RNA sequence: GUUAAGUCUGGUUUCCCUCCAGGGUAUCUAAGUUGA
């Protein structure tokens, strides 16, 4: 129903962190992409939907079209700010999830390594994944059932393996992470945020001027509002394995590989992390 | 599977048969009608009134007028003599297709499944341990007859044993849980 | 054959002067079947100057006049001030097409020739006020709907959607 | 007579291919087809559909070009290489909706060109969502294969 | 509990389609053709099945000692990216 | 320690009064908590001795007996022919589990004698025919669980779940 | 008649010779083991779309195919997979030509235009239930030949 | 020294699967001219 739509920003700001952020942003994108139509006397006539504020303000009169376009740019920035301030992190469900998962693994006689890492710079994990993609163009790796951003276990394993084969050759890697003829000896869970300082998401911009341009005569900034993971957000994941060998290469690999990137745009210092804590539970 | 255009009555699946399968059932019934004292005039006349409608696809327990079967095959149905009561009782329409179409529909209705075999100590596939395999879906209906010749034991069989036969295990792969099947006697269901 | 008639949904009152025939037969195509009003054609390209209302044509396609489709020739004192036309009914723009069509639909639409003196101005309208709804609900439909009064028990299913499903682009000059 | 998913994809892709004059338009349309299907799965058909409508940058002559493409087959999609690619994928989706008889052509056009009808188009799509999401992704997969077969990379 | 013609679409769209890649170890970019999707079924999804056994003395010990102490297993693929962990709750034991 | 006794549940009527302690403090392994019985014991390799109500050791792993596990003692005038033993609660084949059990149990099982004159041969049995069930309910459960018929309408629930829960093997004599 | 195994021998000869890199040969072997089963399960036209998608018939691999028709020394160039899929597409088109399902005259002025290539695909769509029943044993033979001759990578 | 006014731009491009496994094992048939 359209009434679910024209009242979805109110929902984001009142149900904060208890709403399904994936579906919320997905439905918000319909308003965002039909802005000119949702403003033509279809604000639901409420008083706490941000949508009639764009009827008080006047940005242009010589063009209704330009009016709508500038209002829509403002509205994109405001959606970014809404998500970032309202959708905070409550990481109690994740703490319970990981404690129970670790108990399960202790039953299955694995040796668990529970690693806690902290974001140091606005991170970008899953920048091509769909979340805010239909508004911002970028995205975040978002688990719509934990209702959180997460770091895929495949990504962490790929980075750890890239490093281990960097400094131990392309054969001890396959001895640890297997190949097309052996299964790996090391398992990785996804990483979920367990505790932030203030925010979980954060608006940001990127404004290419010259990327893919010939000269100065075709240069033009195109600014790309998007969402990133705030600093000081702490993720945790598990690492479990049955042989005692692979404990050695992963331990020392953990502190090293994190200070260099763990997501996107590491080259310009974005997804820089910080080993907060590591801990090894041996089974037998 | 069906995607029924022209019907607010949402069916996810549907029963499909063809006129050739019906002709074969009619041959079974005609033959065993002579060779025994039994008669199946109700079943025989149901089958005959359906078979009279050969040339056109028809539906029995609905008025769909068109459908898309197994995602690929459009059909245009007709209603059978204002709700001729159908043989089976499952509250799902039975469609009787022209055998040309029915051939492909029935082929698309089978289940093909790749299976593999894993070495018992290294969690990787074995060499040669990969193959396909074909099932007939659950909810499939086969028609058979059980004929007996006069004897004492034949009466005890037909009166004591065949009245406690409901669930039997046909086929193979009986550990993938294949082959559980329900026998429903035509006499006490029609 | 059969030749139907289409009338708008105004806020003013000039409707009786021309519409005569309730049904002219057995059953309509426009219906209140407890599912909502169906097969209500939508004109796109006209403007509504509705003080003693008759349609004027505009140039915009976003100007839409919407009403119901009455079967009957209006007043038989006309056909020189009406836009008469018989579309084969698969070139008609309807709402909630449920059933089929008569394969040809002659429509008599009240029409006001433009006579361009001013410059046209079209304003959309959403209607309200349950009284200003009922006073159209069951005096002019009643003139055309007679199988109601015994089965159309909850008039609300029409009095509630006439104020949300209908609109136009008004002229007021 | 009834055309199945792949045949309808053939006809739609054929009507699009002749309209994208510049080859960069074709390559951007290839890039569209190759990922808008996974987008439609992850975000839903209606969100992605209105995203496509927006990214097509209509509110120009592009709209009458896109409606002319339905009948003329002598029509040309005009705009930048991003705008016409999204405009052509939008034509793809509209062609599906029209041929499958899910939404009529007149209503779709009028909802695409009018501020008013757009919102009730949103309502209608939320009504008709299962009928579309049931099988639109097979037709769009066929579109993807036709695109990555008949057009090359950058 | 939805009717089937809509619950079908709902449950089908209810699965997680994650895209993975493979990286050129030298360019540090994505290999050509190194991009693919995988479907997962969410956490806490529930499946129902039955474990049957013919009469035997082995069947007795199996159902009475093995099937008691069997609660967690690993199902399917992607076991190293943390997928596939499963708990088995027997109706018999706790409905 | 919390002394326990395994009051087993065959159909025959020698089951009412065999345990001394009713409650003790406020603990019992077996729960009846509005979902039916909970934490029921099951023993394998033992058959019911409906004749001379007991249970005799057989060797077949298919021969099982059920019955709740409560707090009691052999009344100081029994347990000449009983099995009593100390288990860490990780050796208990407890069906219908509710929670966890502390440690270091001490169970008393109604035992029997070898009696190698006649051969044993057991049959699968059922507890149906609620004419049988009701006297056990009014004799076994109440004298132990007094909250039964104190705050519960879910008693017929206990009846159909004795229908669906308790079976055993008896020597067919 | 069984001359479809002979036709398979001819096609496999032409392909086994036009794949100079042994990686291309092994990749064709993989395509052979897979695509016949996929035509069985999912039907012809779906698998044909899948194949022409991954063959990348730009303008140059196309002429290599038209030449591979005639010149027994024409080679296929490109990625191992990119040429294995094109070799399998050649297998298909070869069978379609020899069995006269579509005139080679037509199939030639289709592989050169991108404006009659879509008409080629349309034609193949008008004939999918024929081809699907014909090519079965021919592709089974191609698969058997590939498993027999080409080394498992 | 003083007056007024902001204006322009608003994410693109790649990669969409790659390799291996494509059946293996057991059963391969058992049991059974007579009268004119």
């Amino acid at each position: 129903a359209i009434d679910f739509l024209v009242n979805i920003l109110e929902l984001i700001k009142e149900k904060q962190c208890n709403i399904n952020l994936f579906s919320a942003i997905s439905l918000t994108s319909i308003v965002y992409n039909n802005f000119g139509e949702f403003l033509s006397n279809n604000q639901s006539y409420s008083t706490n939907n941000p949508l009639l504020k764009y009827h008080i303000i006047i940005l242009n009169d010589k063009n209704k079209t330009k009016d709508v376009e500038e209002k829509r740019n403002i509205f994109k920035r405001e959606v970014a700010e809404l998500i970032s301030r309202n959708f905070k992190l409550d990481g109690e469900k994740v703490r319970n999830y990981f404690d129970s998962l670790k108990e399960v693994l202790k039953s299955l006689k694995y040796t668990i390594v529970d690693v806690e890492i902290t974001t140091r710079t606005r991170a970008l994990i899953g920048v091509s994944t769909s979340l805010g993609k239909l508004i911002f163009g970028s995205g975040i790796s978002f688990d719509p059932y934990m209702n959180l951003p997460y770091i895929p276990a495949s990504e962490i394993k790929g980075i750890v393996r890239s490093y281990i084969e960097g400094k131990l050759g392309e054969q001890e890697a396959e001895e640890i992470f297997g190949n097309e003829e052996r299964e790996g000896n090391v398992n990785f869970t996804d990483a979920y945020p367990t505790r932030s300082k203030d925010f979980l998401f954060v608006p940001d911009v990127i404004t290419p001027h010259y990327n893919g341009k010939k000269s100065e005569a075709d240069a033009e900034p195109r600014p790309v509002i998007h969402l990133t993971i705030a600093p000081k957000v702490t993720f945790r994941f598990l690492i479990y394995y049955k042989r005692e060998d692979v404990g050695k290469p992963i331990c020392d690999s953990m502190p090293i590989i994190l200070i260099r990137g763990l997501g996107a745009r590491s080259s310009v210092g974005y997804s820089l992390f910080e080993l907060r804590k590591i801990e090894v539970i041996k089974a037998a | 599977r069906i995607i029924e255009i022209d019907s607010a009555k949402p069916y996810v699946w549907v029963y499909v048969t063809t006129y050739e399968l019906l002709k074969k059932v009619k041959l079974y019934l005609d033959s065993i009608s002579q060779l025994s004292n039994a008669s199946f005039s109700n079943l025989k006349n149901k089958i005959d009134t359906i078979l009279a409608k050969e040339g056109k696809n028809i539906t029995l327990d609905s008025d769909l007028k068109s459908a898309i079967l197994n995602e690929d095959f459009y059909v245009e149905l007709e209603a059978l003599n204002n709700k001729i009561p159908s043989i089976i009782n499952a509250g799902v329409p039975l469609l009787v297709l022209e055998d040309s179409i029915g051939r492909e529909v029935i082929n698309r209705s089978l289940i093909r499944v790749r299976r593999i075999r894993i070495d018992r100590d290294k969690k990787v596939v074995e060499t040669g341990g990969l193959w396909s395999e074909e099932y007939v879906p659950m909810k499939t209906i086969f028609f058979s007859v059980l004929l007996g010749k006069e004897s004492k034991e034949s009466a005890i069989f037909a009166s004591c044993i065949l009245r406690n036969l409901r669930y039997v295990i046909l086929g193979g792969k009986e550990t993938i849980g294949k082959g559980i099947v329900e026998l429903r006697w035509v006499k006490d269901v029609i | 054959s059969t030749q139907r008639e289409y009338v708008f949904i105004p806020i003013t009152n000039s409707i009786t002067i021309d519409v005569k025939i309730t049904i002219g037969g057995s059953d309509h195509i426009t219906n209140i079947d407890e599912r909502g009003i169906h097969n209500v054609l939508v004109i796109t390209g006209y403007a509504v100057d509705e003080k003693n209302g008759r349609l004027v044509p505009t140039l915009d396609p976003c100007d839409y006049v919407k009403g119901i489709l009455v079967a009957g020739t209006p007043q038989q004192a006309q056909s020189n001030d009406f836009l008469t036309l018989k579309l084969p009914a698969n070139k008609l723009y309807l709402i909630r097409k449920k059933g089929n069509i008569s394969d040809d639909l002659k429509i008599y639409i009240p029409y006001s020739s433009p006579d361009a003196r001013n410059s046209m101005k079209t304003k959309p309208v959403s209607i309200s006020d349950d009284t200003i709804v009922n006073n159209i609900i069951k005096e002019v439909f009643d003139k055309i709907y007679n199988i109601t009064q015994k089965e159309k028990v909850k008039i609300e299913k029409v009095k509630e959607d006439i104020k949300e499903l209908f609109s136009y682009y008004a002229l007021e000059q | 007579l009834y055309e199945e998913d792949y045949k309808l994809a053939l006809e739609a892709f054929k009507k699009v291919f002749n309209a994208l004059t510049h080859y960069g338009a074709k390559q951007a349309f290839r890039s569209r087809a190759r990922d808008l299907v996974e987008e439609i799965y992850n975000s839903g058909f209606i969100p992605t559909f209105f995203y496509i409508i927006s990214k097509a940058e209509l509110n120009s002559d592009s709209l009458d070009s896109l409606i002319s493409l339905f009948s003329s087959d002598n029509a040309i999609l005009r705009g930048s290489d991003e705008n016409v690619s999204y405009s052509a994928y939008l034509f793809i989706i509209l062609y599906y909706l029209i041929k499958r008889g899910i939404i009529e052509q007149k209503f779709l056009i009028q909802a695409l060109r009018c501020e008013k009808t757009r919102l009730d188009l949103i309502d209608k799509l939320y009504n008709l969502a299962p009928i579309i999401s049931a099988k639109i992704r097979t037709y769009l997969l066929a579109i993807k294969r036709l695109s990555e077969a008949l057009i090359e990379a950058r």
